[PDB]
């Protein structure tokens, strides 16, 4: 109830089949280009890649996805760190903040509030969000195994 | 049809308050390895645990 | 001038239904040696099950760039959660999924 | 395939050449962290996938409603009560092979009479 | 074969056990002191803080006449604190963050000396995160050597 | 063919291994064994 | 007895239970009145307050919220 939103959040798996190097890139409400998964699990606290693949797929067993998952694991120990994934997302989208300090916390602001509308809009959500993120890139490489 | 109608929308937040008592686990504290046979709950689309 | 007063206490972690909980904002617990209860004050018994057994990485400190006071309590020793005249309980639970607007 | 993570650092191993003693190592490029090989395995690509047709079998199969009965005995425990249910590997090519899911001791035995 | 309408007419004409008790601190300590709770994201089961050394330090990091929106208390209260608390010596990082969602309903039951036991309501929660293991970055580098 | 398992091997003169993965490409799409381009399924008919 | 089953035709005499309940055209009337009795006061309580800022030299302000609203 209330505002009637109308943003959209996309993620989008680039590669043909057969080719190699099949990353994946979800696109963000007011930035520009599109950012890995990755990387935006960088700006929601999670570092480790390990818990991204623990977040992603839920069956160790399976190796296809986690297969599927190492170029944006490539990508993702290009960018490391959580301050400069948040730097990265605040030098990406929405240049109206010049200030950097300012671009940072406006970026994470972004992510507390704009991205995701639904759930909530409070901060310290991120964990959950993770969590359906995770999912939902759980569902298009799942959709790409043809299963 | 001569029997259809629409809904016309209620409230989750009973619903939603009503499965945590009796053991719904929150989604922030789920660890895919310790329990990875949990069926998940959506309620309208949200994940709540 | 953070300093660590002991850490070594033990403390344990409950998760508790609301009612008593907001009651809470005493009783005996009786410990049966691994199924342990609490007799309150008139009322009910309640099982405490053992949540988590190996609880580390877990601690619990306090406070009394801008640095301030900060003490450090002791480490958790074990995740609970309190688990319950029930049909009076059951009753309030059907009874709070009544509420209406004007 | 099947790889393994860094202590602490938990990032993934990439395959590293050991040159001295001419054997296979993994690392961890983030730090310091390199583990001896077990095997000389790295990759498998599997193009004919043949995986994922039974796909999603769990524990309260055997209530569901959905799903059919059957009367065929199970070659195991020789229970006439089971539910089958075709391949879950969704593709052209995939064959009509039944799935045969015994409700007593929880085994998957195929109808298959050419190959089993 | 034909649609009965007469059913009003035929409707007419057919109808060993150890107890310890529990005590409440007076309200005296948690008017003084706030209780929150630690976590942390290291995977490494043990890490306690005797092994993280000393000194241990947890500290917090014209117009005319116009429009103003609004805002409310305790979201305020909440984003005014937006400065995350650091524990290191003089070398190991752990910076915690919040998370709220576990608020809900958590009671402590510190153990003493006696088997009696005492409960205090926990204000908040927070999950530390051991930071700067390997050491490294770059910002402006690592924007350059991404371009590859 | 006598061989009841059909194996291939092959090697060369960073890593070898990304450099196999190329060439594991060009091996599974830009090999044509027989036959001239954009011909497939050729039926029979009487 | 009372607890025999139910026939087909039968089932017509539910139907009726059904009509004389919702209507033909129950579903505008039970959506308008539910707009009617909770969508206004949700909306006019959604976003009721609005506040002027007066500056002076000692600062001012105004403000202006709505509260239940009233159908005739
Ligand atoms: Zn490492
Ligand atoms: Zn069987």
């Amino acid at each position: 109830k209330g505002s009637r939103f109308i943003s959209t959040l996309q993620v989008k798996l680039y590669g043909r089949e057969g080719s190699s190097a099949r990353t994946i890139k979800a696109t963000l409400p007011y930035i520009k280009q599109d950012i890995p998964i990755v990387i935006i699990f960088r700006a929601l606290g999670i570092i480790p890649d390990g818990e991204i693949l623990e977040h992603i797929c839920y069956d160790v067993n399976d190796w296809q996805m986690l297969e599927m998952l190492k170029p944006c694991v490539e990508d993702g120990f290009v960018i490391q760190d959580r301050e400069t994934a948040l730097d990265f997302i605040g030098r990406r989208g929405t240049a109206l903040g010049i200030k950097k300090e300012k671009r940072i916390q406006y970026a994470k602001d972004i992510l507390q509030k704009e991205f995701l509308p639904h759930i909530t809009q409070l901060e310290g959500f991120e964990s959950r969000k993770a969590f359906f993120l995770g999912y939902m890139i759980n569902r298009l490489l799942l959709c790409a195994l043809d299963r | 049809s001569l029997m259809s109608c629409i809904s016309v929308g209620t409230d989750p937040m009973p619903i939603i308050t009503f499965l945590s008592e009796w053991g719904m686990e929150p989604l922030e504290d789920y660890v895919p390895h310790q329990s990875p046979d949990a069926t998940r709950v959506f309620v309208n689309g949200v994940w709540h645990g | 001038d953070l300093d660590l007063e002991r850490s070594n206490r033990q403390v344990w972690l409950v998760r508790l239904p609301m009612f008593l909980a907001e009651k809470w904002r005493l009783g005996k617990i009786r410990i049966n040696k691994s199924k342990i209860t609490l007799l309150l004050n008139e009322p009910h018994e309640y099982d405490l099950e053992l949540t988590k057994k190996v609880v580390e990485n877990e601690y619990v400190f306090t406070e009394q760039t801008i640095p301030k006071k900060t003490a450090i309590v002791g480490t958790v020793c074990h995740e609970c959660q309190v688990m319950p005249y029930h049909k009076i309980v059951e009753q309030r639970r059907n009874i709070v999924k009544l509420n209406n607007k004007e | 395939t099947t790889f393994r993570f860094c202590r602490d650092c938990n990032n993934m191993l990439y395959p590293r050449e050991d040159k001295e003693n001419n054997r296979l190592l993994f690392e961890c490029r983030t730090c310091s962290y390199v583990e001896e090989a077990g095997s000389p395995l790295v990759y498998r690509h599997e193009l004919i996938t043949n995986i994922g047709e039974t796909a999603g079998v769990v524990q309260d199969i055997g209530s569901d409603p959905t799903l059919p009965r059957s009367d065929r005995e199970c070659p195991k425990c020789h229970s006439r009560e089971n539910v089958f249910f075709q391949s879950q590997q969704r593709r052209k090519d995939t064959s009509m092979v039944l799935f045969f899911v015994c409700l007593s001791c929880s085994h998957i035995f195929t109808s298959d009479q050419k190959n089993k | 074969f034909i649609k009965r309408d007469r059913m009003r007419r035929n409707f007419l004409r057919m109808r060993e056990y150890n107890e310890f008790p529990l005590r409440a601190i007076p309200k005296e300590d948690l008017e003084n002191m706030r209780t929150h709770l630690l976590k942390f994201q290291s995977k490494k089961k043990i890490n306690p803080v005797t092994d993280f050394h000393l000194p241990v330090r947890l500290h917090r990091k014209r117009k005319t006449r116009q429009l103003k929106v609004l805002d409310e208390n305790a979201k305020k209260l909440r984003f005014e604190e937006f400065y995350p608390w650091v524990m290191e010596d003089f070398y190991n990082t752990w910076v915690g963050s919040y998370e709220a969602g576990n608020s809900d309903s958590y009671v402590l039951l510190s153990v003493e000396d006696d088997g009696s036991f005492t409960m205090i309501p926990a204000d908040k929660v927070y999950k530390f995160t051991a930071r700067n293991k390997y050491a490294t970055x770059x910002x402006x580098x690592x924007x350059x050597x991404x371009x590859x | 063919d006598n061989d009841e398992k059909l194996i291939i091997r092959c090697r060369v003169v960073a890593e070898e291994d990304h450099m196999l993965k190329k060439i594991e490409n060009t091996m599974l799409e830009n090999i044509t064994l027989r036959g001239v381009e954009n011909i497939e399924r050729v039926v029979m008919m009487k | 007895d009372e607890s025999a089953p139910i026939t087909a035709e039968d089932s017509w005499a539910v139907i009726s239970a059904f009509f004389r309940e919702k209507g033909l055209v129950s579903q505008q009337l039970d959506s308008f009145n539910q707009f009617v009795d909770y969508t206004l006061q949700d909306i006019i309580c959604e976003d009721s307050t609005l506040i002027l800022e007066q500056l002076a030299q000692i600062s001012r302000k105004y403000e202006i919220s709505f509260g239940k609203i009233y159908v005739t």
